[PDB]
């Protein structure tokens, strides 16, 4: 049987850098704008194979209306977030949530916390604190996600593939 | 890449060597999920032991494998299999440990109704082997009668200690969705962190196992198996009237969702149903040789 993943967040957060980290174990050295690409992974569970269809859709503000036609009969979702952009944070329960949970109630979805890696950094960490904010905690991002009502919260760098593997490996486990 | 590293740390841990220096006649008994399981012999007395062998290539988890030689090495109890030595030959840890005759719970569950004697018994050993393991924080994480075996004059161990995980006062509960989908406590397949009592519940139903012959929802592919456990009510027994309400009660004790409220082992050991526990005699009728 196939699954079918659908992932959403903000621009910038770097959702098709996750989906490249995990699926071709390479991070793309250029920094570019999805529209909509599709990736399709084969997973084995139990001796089982699963075609897994990864669906990249735009963080953008300009796709509202073509980005949701990828949405029917999605088996899951990904919300995300930097942990990195309180902003991006913010959306998780403004734009993020209510959108998919229209299109697709019954529908599962994990919270995730991206670019991890760059909470200590200090240039980031500074960039922050020019408009007087921080990196986003787990003990933050997880009352979110108890309570906006996903599966679980997750976390994970695309760079050190630190995490990576488990929000994927959640997902299936939400999924099935 | 990492393979190399962790095949080195393995080395360190293990028995320097190899054993076909003094065990002949290697021959597969049966499979785990994790690797072979071999009888061999030992040449210079003749003695069988048994031998797990188990490829690092072929883990979905490698780290796994160190407790193994940890468990066994350090959890030496009376109702817990005794290994002997682990060594690594090539890309396999063989695990040397004794040889149990009596063979696994499980074929004896699934030809005959064991009376509550007997029953208690087993629940009986494997409790004294957890009291203890849970006592240092060891979590087994795959109870089921599968991983419960006998010795031809009916005593019971422990074994299968690939799953196990550990928590203290600094990292009191776990995460990782881990065991056999059917005695699955409910709180790990609903993904919130646990600790022991995930093994009070999979004994639980392993009593299950024991009187009516199957886990509960056996029947249905595990996946929706794991749905039900989570969604529904703990699982009663199927014939009430022919069960005593000493077992009854204690078994009420062990299948409880909420697992603060859920028995430990140390509480259950002090349950008047072990009361009723036979000697390791009364067992040896229900093996295979036997019946």
């Amino acid at each position: 049987q196939t699954i079918k993943c659908v992932v959403v967040g903000d621009g910038a957060v770097g959702k098709t850098c996750l989906l490249i980290s995990y699926t071709t174990n390479k991070f793309p050295s250029e920094y570019v704008p999805t529209v909509f690409d599709n990736y399709a992974v084969t997973v084995m569970i139990g001796g089982e194979p699963y075609t897994l269809g990864l669906f990249d859709t735009a963080g953008q503000e300009d796709y509202d209306r073509l980005r949701p036609l990828s949405y029917p009969q999605t088996d899951v979702f990904l919300v995300c977030f930097s942990v990195v952009s309180p902003s991006s944070f913010e959306n998780v329960k403004e734009k993020w949530v209510p959108e998919i949970t229209h299109h697709c109630p019954k529908t599962p979805f994990l919270l995730v916390g991206t670019q991890i890696d760059l909470r200590d950094d200090p240039s980031t960490i500074e960039k922050l604190a020019k408009n007087k904010q921080k990196p986003i905690t787990p003990e933050t991002a997880e009352k979110l996600a108890r309570d906006l009502k996903a599966v679980k919260y997750v976390e994970c760098s695309a760079l050190t593939q630190k995490g990576l593997k488990n929000v994927f490996d959640e997902a299936i486990l939400a999924a099935l | 890449v990492s393979h190399e590293q962790f095949r080195a740390a393995l080395q360190l841990v293990v028995d320097p060597g190899d054993p076909r220096s003094y065990l002949d006649n290697f021959i597969k008994i049966g499979e785990g999920s994790t690797g072979i399981v071999c009888i061999a012999t030992v040449r210079s007395s003749g003695k069988l032991v048994a031998v797990k062998k188990m490829d690092l290539r072929k883990q979905q988890r490698r780290e796994l494998l160190f407790n193994e030689v940890v468990i066994m090495r350090d959890y030496q109890h009376e109702n817990v299999v005794e290994m002997y030595n682990s060594y690594l030959v090539g890309d396999e840890l063989w695990v040397v440990m004794e040889f149990l005759e009596g063979g696994a719970l499980t074929d004896i569950v699934t030809h005959t109704r064991m009376n509550e004697e007997q029953i208690a018994a087993v629940c009986l050993a494997v409790l004294q082997a957890l009291s203890v393991l849970h006592a240092q924080g060891v979590i087994h994480r795959d109870i089921k009668s599968d991983s419960i075996l006998l010795t031809h004059d009916g005593r019971v161990k422990l074994s299968d200690f690939g799953f196990c995980a550990q928590v203290s006062k600094e990292v009191p509960r776990r995460k990782s969705l881990v065991g056999t989908p059917y005695w699955m406590a409910p709180e790990l397949i609903s993904r919130l962190p646990y600790g022991p009592e995930v093994d009070i519940w999979s004994l639980g139903i392993m009593v299950i196992e024991m009187v009516d012959g199957e886990p509960p929802y056996f029947n249905e592919p595990p996946l929706k198996a794991m749905k039900m456990i989570r969604d529904n009510l703990p699982p009663r027994l199927k014939n009430l009237h022919k069960v005593s309400p000493s077992l009854k009660g204690f078994l009420d004790r062990l299948l409880v969702r909420d697992p603060a409220q859920r028995a430990t082992a140390a509480e259950l050991l002090k349950h008047p149903f072990l009361a009723k526990a036979g000697p390791p005699a009364s067992i040896v009728p229900l093996m295979r040789q036997n019946r």
